[PDB]
């Protein structure tokens, strides 16, 4: 047996750090930090401080507005009925407009909360865009975090705003709603002719799925050089250890190659990022491109074909 | 009726935060109130008046 | 009207030139470590032949380093380093064998690089990696044993010590190694946290690494109130290297 | 407490009652145009 | 070919079955016993796959065989063969590709535990790939066999295994509600956002702003908690990243696995239990 | 009926605290009744009066 | 029918956490009464009493 | 029985009382919510009168 | 005293705390007085 | 092992005993109105 | 028929960590019994017995 | 001393003012609820 | 205005403030333009002096 | 202070910063007459 590394057993406290000073212009941190014992056993047991200046406190009002929006008009569909909301809470949502109403502003009984949560929640977002590259700047940082959630922002933005407005219709939208935006996936689909015929979806789906296997890959690879320092990916970056020896000779043994302590977070970067990219271009292209994603690929000669063993005459055709 | 003492508030609670609060909701509550007026029967943009302009085309 | 060519296929055919380009530039940097290659090519080749692969090694990056420590630059000359080993065959891709006494020989899972000789920084510049004993703010968190006073096991059950100090992380508040007074010689040495299990109802700390009478060879420390890099790695490659040679049933195989 | 003396706090507060009643003045006329123009209830 | 400082770590021993017979290097990777055994599973696999292809469904001189890669497609047995061995041109040849593509998945993990062995370093990315190899085979093997043929296996084809996942999808009318996809699906975009989030981190602290020295563990934790209030530590993000990979994974497999096995009407009506619970 | 030593609660609640949270719970309440007004019978804005202000 | 010692109640439960608890019950809870009665025949809101405000302009 | 006190040199008195009084409120929202959804319900009952009725 | 209330403080606040919550009870039987006359329910 | 010595946990008790019984006789005669307002069996 | 010596089973056992346990899954079981018996024909709420209340309105 | 930290004096001082403040917001309230009571009375 | 409004820049950075206004103004600008040309008053599609595509 | 700035220092920033705010208010309303006369929106 072995120490896997995955719960601190013996945790130690110091006083809480109030974090690296802010130049100039930055307003001071608030809270005061607590300690999590449970917290404590998986990660660090620091709760808090919090940064909040004019950026995230606009963001977190904005954010408010919108949340608040949806769940009252998820409560009011079940009369007040506070039960009731609770039984349906999962199939609850709040309805985009009905297309009889294209971009114009529509009525609030019948689609205008739905533009102001949408509104008020996208305003929300950008502006937790900009908070993530403050507090970059702030800490004399580069930006790659807010380039990254520049890649989210882009397909949230492209599912509920750009698409819709290109086709002429807030109906087109997504629905604010647990299983409600699940029936949006899906009916998705089956209205453009099968998304798994769209090759943005096809490398989406790669991307996904490879920001489990990086993460898997990495996560494991540096717990297992965790005895030799190698979380401690700063300085081993800037002074190869032992642990970064071992952990590039682990990938190269296996499958040929490697990477370097630094440069794995460039592939994970990237991989992450790409999800995002390719999927905002594949939601992009749907009904605005390409109508039928399968006869899409038929045209391009990418759908196989099967020995036939059911059909079925079309009554449309008789 | 006002306090003559009020102003010791400004010993409570933090006047920067204040004021980058204030603004943040006020933002907040012009742009919410704009909209749902215009998500209403008073809506001025398209009523129309003084004509519909999508109509001369 | 109708044509083949579309948006589609010509945003796909676009993300790929994008692709291809970004994996060559991540392949570029995959290379500011370990390059160019240990080959048998360059030997012979009397080193006109450098292995690089391809892509080729990108143009050198500098990295700062805070509290005026210095530049570090990547890909970088490392002079090569005798390796403590001979080979089982003198045909190519052949493993070596450690020389004398495997726990001491710095080879295998005993090997690692020379790290610089200066200890890790906080932000504020202090020794990050520290004893209680120095860093007097630190507490063992209510609910978990103190370390301190609990014994020490080697992999086969025999008292290597008592800790005498734990060792912890000022910039990031944790554990970091455990300070064991030896009882054969009474030196002090550093146990990675990495390498130690608690068995907290005991008060005991186990060590499958090394055998009890193995903590009289962990390499020792210039200065008892910090720790180099080329420290660190020195105490945590020595506790490794008893991975495979600590014992002989560990060199394999099953069957 | 804030860390403002008293002199500040009454210094600040003239300017922060000055300024919001500023402010509420535009309200007020624009409220005024507003009635004017389309009322309400 | 050697990393530069590759020599001093390549050690003698660590095997778990073959010692000193197959205990050398090809170029980069090591072989070993497990090397030699999973390079016949996988040279064998990849050459069936080819000669299905060669073949198709129907034979070699019909319209239906084809080598355009999107639509080569291996298929498994008919139902009707139940847990039998089919004939090699009726499924058989899947059912011989399956059983080398498990063979060569478990050789490469086992290599790698022995390659472990010799770096001294934890077992933790050999145990964090038997999650993919647990799923492939719950897919293949648990999943078919509780249902009694190993023709509810996927078939081995790029894009025809896209139609057996949405027909055997829809066969639950809104798949979707399944609630260990749903919760399976949750860890894979939480992992894409922590992967993101800690790939980002680490090189803004290492690649800072133009006349910045690199940056500080006391910098990545006021970072977070500047944006979020919470920092979970440098260790602990790999902690959290193989966790949400490997939960990922392990709820796929849990949601493949309870649809047929053990449910098999749609999923949205699962969620009637909570529906009809007397509170409501 | 109020207490002569109700000036003590002072002493033991955070006056800044309870400032903050009352005007924040007081907001978030007003924002609340509006909606709901709004949401019923006695909506006042879209109610056509004095007049429906859309033209044909 | 209390004890005489519960005064002694406040040496065991910090004063400061009930006070507040107590509010944020309160509150909350009355914001729950508040729509569960909405939600019933007993609806003050939608009853159109004493009188329909929007027929009054349709 | 006569030494049932010695609970509390068992169980911490503070955390048994937390616990009651968290425990009951939730028991006492799930018992109305629970006969609230049944025909015992009382409130949606039209008894004395419809109220909805009142106002049409 | 594991708050840190000495006695007398305990006895002090105890007094202050049950007057004022009887003074919101009874607000809130006046408020139901109110409703049951309004809107009688049972 | 609470910390309360024997004392303390006689008077505690006590206090405990008196309030929960009478909590328990208000439930009851909740129920009681329940019963006679809405019999349930 | 117990045995004389039973109670050194909390010489073993954790007595703390029992009363506990026995607390938590009692209640446990008791939510899950109830609402186990009001999804079948035994249930007592919705039965109309002795009346029909909505039927009263 | 004070868990606060507030001493006696400065405590009357603030609840002097919480409550004449407070008395006026609640004047307020009253005042909107008697127009609205005018223009649309709801029970 | 008050004489010492002035002193304003004592307690708000004065490069960050700037720096906020001209995003704030242009995300309003751009906002603003997206809801006139989703009404009646759009001057872009409402084929005022004419229709362009009607040419070809 | 907190920003740092001089007391002359706010005071020269406030005046240029009104001028400049001004002439930018300036600019609004010329934009808002030309589209008054073009499309009069009440
Ligand atoms: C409608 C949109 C809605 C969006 C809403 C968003 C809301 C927010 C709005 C505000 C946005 C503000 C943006 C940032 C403001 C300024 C930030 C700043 O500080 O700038 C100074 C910044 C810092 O200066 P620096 O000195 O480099 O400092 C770097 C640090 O020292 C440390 O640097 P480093 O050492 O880490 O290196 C940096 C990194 C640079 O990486 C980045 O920083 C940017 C990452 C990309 C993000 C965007 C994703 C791109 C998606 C492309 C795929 C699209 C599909 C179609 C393909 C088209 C392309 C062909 O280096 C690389 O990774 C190299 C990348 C190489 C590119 C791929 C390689 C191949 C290229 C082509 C090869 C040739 C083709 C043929 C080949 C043939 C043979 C095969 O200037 C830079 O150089 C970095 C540029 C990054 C900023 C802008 C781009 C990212 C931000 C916008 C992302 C938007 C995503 C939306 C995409 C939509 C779908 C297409
Ligand atoms: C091309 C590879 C050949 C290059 C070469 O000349 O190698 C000769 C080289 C010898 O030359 P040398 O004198 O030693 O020179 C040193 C080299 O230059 C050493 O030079 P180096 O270190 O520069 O070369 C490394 C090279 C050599 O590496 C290898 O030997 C293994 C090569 C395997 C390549 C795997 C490619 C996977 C592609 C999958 C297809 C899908 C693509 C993506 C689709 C979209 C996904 C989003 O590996 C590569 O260049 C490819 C690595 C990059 C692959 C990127 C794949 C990205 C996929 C997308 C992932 C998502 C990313 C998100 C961002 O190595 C060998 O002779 C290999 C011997 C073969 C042994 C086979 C038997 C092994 C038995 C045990 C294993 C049983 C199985
Ligand atoms: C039928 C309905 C009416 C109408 C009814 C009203 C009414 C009624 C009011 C507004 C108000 C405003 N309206 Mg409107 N509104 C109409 C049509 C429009 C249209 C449009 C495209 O049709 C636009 C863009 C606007 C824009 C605006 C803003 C200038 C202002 C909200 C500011 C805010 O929230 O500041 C939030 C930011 C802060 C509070 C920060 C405070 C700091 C200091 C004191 C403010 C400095 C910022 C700057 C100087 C404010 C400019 C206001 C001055 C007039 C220059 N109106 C139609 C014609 N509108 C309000 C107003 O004028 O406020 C005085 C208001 O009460
Ligand atoms: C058909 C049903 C009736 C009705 C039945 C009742 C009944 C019955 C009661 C209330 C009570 C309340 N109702 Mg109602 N209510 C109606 C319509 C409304 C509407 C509306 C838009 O129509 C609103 C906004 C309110 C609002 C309120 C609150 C003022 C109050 C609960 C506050 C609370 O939870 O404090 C929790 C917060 C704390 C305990 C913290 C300490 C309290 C502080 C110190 C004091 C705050 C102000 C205080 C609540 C003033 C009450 C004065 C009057 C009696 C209203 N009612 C309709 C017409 N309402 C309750 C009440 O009066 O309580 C006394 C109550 O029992
Ligand atoms: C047949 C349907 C009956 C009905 C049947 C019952 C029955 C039967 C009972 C209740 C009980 C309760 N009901 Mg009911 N109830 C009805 C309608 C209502 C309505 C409503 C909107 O219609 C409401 C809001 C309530 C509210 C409540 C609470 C007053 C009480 C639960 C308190 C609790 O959980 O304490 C848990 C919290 C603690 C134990 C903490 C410790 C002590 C705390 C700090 C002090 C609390 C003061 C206490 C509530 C004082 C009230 C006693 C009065 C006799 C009511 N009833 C209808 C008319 N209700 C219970 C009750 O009366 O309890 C005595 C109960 O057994
Ligand atoms: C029927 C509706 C009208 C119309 C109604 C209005 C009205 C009304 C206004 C605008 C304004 C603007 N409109 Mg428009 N607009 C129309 C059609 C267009 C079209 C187009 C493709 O048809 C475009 C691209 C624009 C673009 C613009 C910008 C030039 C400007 C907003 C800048 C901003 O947000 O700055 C925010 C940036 C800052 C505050 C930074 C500080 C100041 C900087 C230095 C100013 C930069 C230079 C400035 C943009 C130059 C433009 C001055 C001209 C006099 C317009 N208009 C149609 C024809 N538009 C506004 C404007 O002109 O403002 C003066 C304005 O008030
Ligand atoms: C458990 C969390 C995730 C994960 C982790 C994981 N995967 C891993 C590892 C870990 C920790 C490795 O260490 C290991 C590795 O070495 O990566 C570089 C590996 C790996 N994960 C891989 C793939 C991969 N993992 C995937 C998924 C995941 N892996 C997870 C979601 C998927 C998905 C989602 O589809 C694939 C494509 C490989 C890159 C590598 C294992 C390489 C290997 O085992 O090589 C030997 C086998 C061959 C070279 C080919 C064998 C060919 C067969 C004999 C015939 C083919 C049959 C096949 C079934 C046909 C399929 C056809 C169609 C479906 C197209
Ligand atoms: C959980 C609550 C933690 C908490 O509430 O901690 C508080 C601090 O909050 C603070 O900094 C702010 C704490 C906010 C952070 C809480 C956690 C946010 C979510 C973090 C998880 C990541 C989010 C998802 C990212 C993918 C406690 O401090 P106060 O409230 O000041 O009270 C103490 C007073 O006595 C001061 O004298
Ligand atoms: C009563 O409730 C209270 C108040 C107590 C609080 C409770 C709240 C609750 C419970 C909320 C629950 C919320 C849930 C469950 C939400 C689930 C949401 C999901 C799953 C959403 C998923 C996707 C939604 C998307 C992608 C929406 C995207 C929408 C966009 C991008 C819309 C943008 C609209 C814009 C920018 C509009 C602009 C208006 C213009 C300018 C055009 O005006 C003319
Ligand atoms: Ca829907
Ligand atoms: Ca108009
Ligand atoms: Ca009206
Ligand atoms: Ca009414
Ligand atoms: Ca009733
Ligand atoms: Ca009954
Ligand atoms: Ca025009
Ligand atoms: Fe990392």
């Amino acid at each position: 047996p072995e120490y896997q590394n995955i719960f601190t057993a013996v945790q130690v406290r110091a006083p809480a750090y109030p974090g690296v000073p802010l130049p100039k212009g930055n307003l001071p941190r608030i809270g005061r930090p607590i300690f999590s014992y449970w917290l404590g056993k998986i990660g660090d047991a620091q709760i808090g401080p919090i940064y909040l200046g004019l950026t995230g406190t606009l963001s977190i009002f904005f954010g408010l507005v919108a949340i608040s929006i949806i769940g009252f008009n998820m409560l009011a569909s079940v009369h007040w009925d506070v039960f009731q909301f609770l039984k349906h809470f999962f199939w609850l949502g709040l309805e985009p407009p009905p297309p009889q109403y294209g971009l114009r502003i529509p009525p609030l009984s019948e689609g205008g909360w739905w533009l102001m949560a949408g509104l008020f929640l996208t305003l929300s977002i950008l502006l937790w865009w900009v908070r993530t590259y403050k507090r970059a700047e702030a800490l004399g940082m580069s930006q790659h975090l807010s380039w990254a959630f520049a890649a989210a922002i882009f397909f949230y933005l492209v599912l509920g705003f750009i698409r819709p407005v290109m086709m002429g219709s807030w109906a087109k939208a997504v629905p604010f709603g647990i299983f409600p935006h699940l029936d949006w996936t899906a009916a998705f689909s089956i209205r453009y002719g099968n998304l798994y015929y769209n090759p943005f979806h096809m490398l989406s789906i790669a991307f996904l799925y490879g920001s489990a296997l990086l993460f898997a890959m990495h996560g494991a690879t540096i717990l297992s050089v965790s005895r030799f320092g190698g979380d401690r990916e700063i300085d081993q970056i800037t002074h190869r250890g032992t642990a970064a020896e071992r952990a590039a000779l682990f990938w190269r043994w296996t499958m040929g190659f490697n990477v370097t302590m630094e440069s794995i977070h460039r592939w994970a970067w990237w991989c992450a990022v790409l999800t995002v990219i390719t999927a905002g271009i594949g939601i992009l292209l749907s009904g605005t491109v390409v109508d039928n994603w399968y006869l899409w690929a038929v045209k391009h000669g990418m759908a196989p074909a099967y020995p036939e063993v059911v059909t079925a005459v079309n009554p449309y055709e008789t | 009726t006002m306090n003559a003492n009020l102003y010791k508030i400004w010993l409570i609670l933090d006047p920067r935060r204040v004021l980058v609060s204030i603004v943040a909701f006020q933002i907040v509550l012009g742009l919410l109130i704009h909209m749902i007026v215009l998500s209403t029967d008073l809506n001025w943009l398209d009523d129309n008046i003084p004509v519909s302009y999508q109509a001369l085309g | 009207i109708t044509h083949y060519i579309d948006a589609a296929q010509i945003t796909i055919w676009a993300f790929w030139l994008f692709f291809f380009g970004l994996i060559i530039y991540l392949r570029r940097e995959d290379k500011r470590e370990g390059y160019p290659l240990d080959s048998d090519r360059t030997e012979r080749s009397g080193g006109r032949v450098k292995v690089v692969g391809f892509p080729d090694l990108p143009d050198p990056k500098t990295f700062v380093l805070p509290h005026n420590g210095g530049t570090v630059v990547a890909p970088r000359v490392e002079a090569p380093v005798a390796v403590n080993a001979t080979p089982f065959s003198p045909a190519p891709g052949s493993p070596l064998v450690p020389n004398g006494d495997p726990m001491l020989s710095g080879f295998g899972p005993a090997a690692s690089p020379d790290r610089p000789k200066h200890c890790d920084l906080t932000f504020e510049g202090l020794p990050k990696i520290v004893p209680m004993r120095v860093a007097k703010e630190f507490s063992i968190a209510e609910g978990d044993p103190d370390p301190r006073g609990m014994t020490v096991v080697g992999l086969d059950g025999e008292v290597a010590g008592t800790v005498s100090d734990v060792w912890v992380d000022r910039s990031e508040p944790q554990i970091r190694y455990l300070e064991v007074e030896v009882a054969a010689n009474k030196k002090k040495v550093l146990l990675p946290i990495g390498f130690s299990r608690f068995d907290k109802k005991a008060r005991k700390v186990k060590v499958d690494a090394i055998k009890a009478a193995h903590f009289a060879n962990v390499p020792t420390l210039s200065n008892p109130d910090q720790v180099t890099l080329y420290e660190e790695d020195k105490v945590c490659a020595y506790y490794a290297g008893g991975k495979l040679y600590a014992t002989a049933e560990r060199a394999g195989p099953l069957l | 407490l804030t860390g403002l003396t008293d002199d500040e706090a009454k210094e600040f507060h003239a300017i922060f009652m000055q300024s919001m009643y500023a402010w509420f003045g535009l309200v007020v006329i624009a409220h005024l145009l507003a009635w004017l123009y389309r009322p309400w209830l | 070919a050697m990393l530069s400082f590759e020599k001093k770590y390549r050690v003698r021993g660590g095997t778990l079955i073959g010692g000193d017979l197959f205990d050398f290097w090809v170029g980069p990777f090591y072989v070993g016993f497990f090397g030699v055994v999973g390079f016949c599973f996988t040279l064998l696999g990849v050459l069936l796959i080819v000669w299905g292809a060669t073949i198709g469904p129907t034979g070699p001189t019909s319209d239906l065989q084809t080598y355009n890669l999107w639509r080569i497609s291996i298929a498994p047995p008919d139902l009707s063969y139940g847990l039998r061995m089919a004939p090699l041109t009726e499924g058989g040849l899947w059912q011989i590709i399956t059983i080398c593509a498990a063979g060569a998945f478990i050789s490469w993990a086992l290599r790698e535990v022995e390659i472990c062995r010799k770096l001294g370093i934890g077992f933790h990315v050999p145990f964090a790939f038997s999650f993919a190899i647990g799923a492939y085979l719950v897919l293949v093997f648990v999943r078919p066999l509780l249902m009694g043929a190993w023709g509810h296996g996927f078939p081995y084809g790029i894009l025809s295994h896209l139609d057996w996942v949405s027909n055997v999808g829809y066969q639950f009318l809104h798949f979707h509600y399944n609630p260990a996809h749903m919760l399976a699906i949750s860890f894979f975009f939480t992992n894409c956002l922590a992967l993101s989030m800690h790939g980002s981190l680490i090189l803004s602290v290492t690649n800072p702003q133009k006349g910045e020295p690199v940056k500080t563990s006391e910098h990545e934790n006021t970072f977070f908690r500047d944006i979020v209030g919470y920092s979970i530590g440098a260790l602990a993000i790999h902690r959290l990243g193989l966790f949400l990979a490997l939960s990922a994974a392990f709820w796929s497999a849990v949601c493949i696995l309870i649809s047929g096995p053990f449910w098999t009407r749609g999923w949205p009506e699962w969620w009637n239990w909570w529906l009809e619970l007397p509170l409501w």
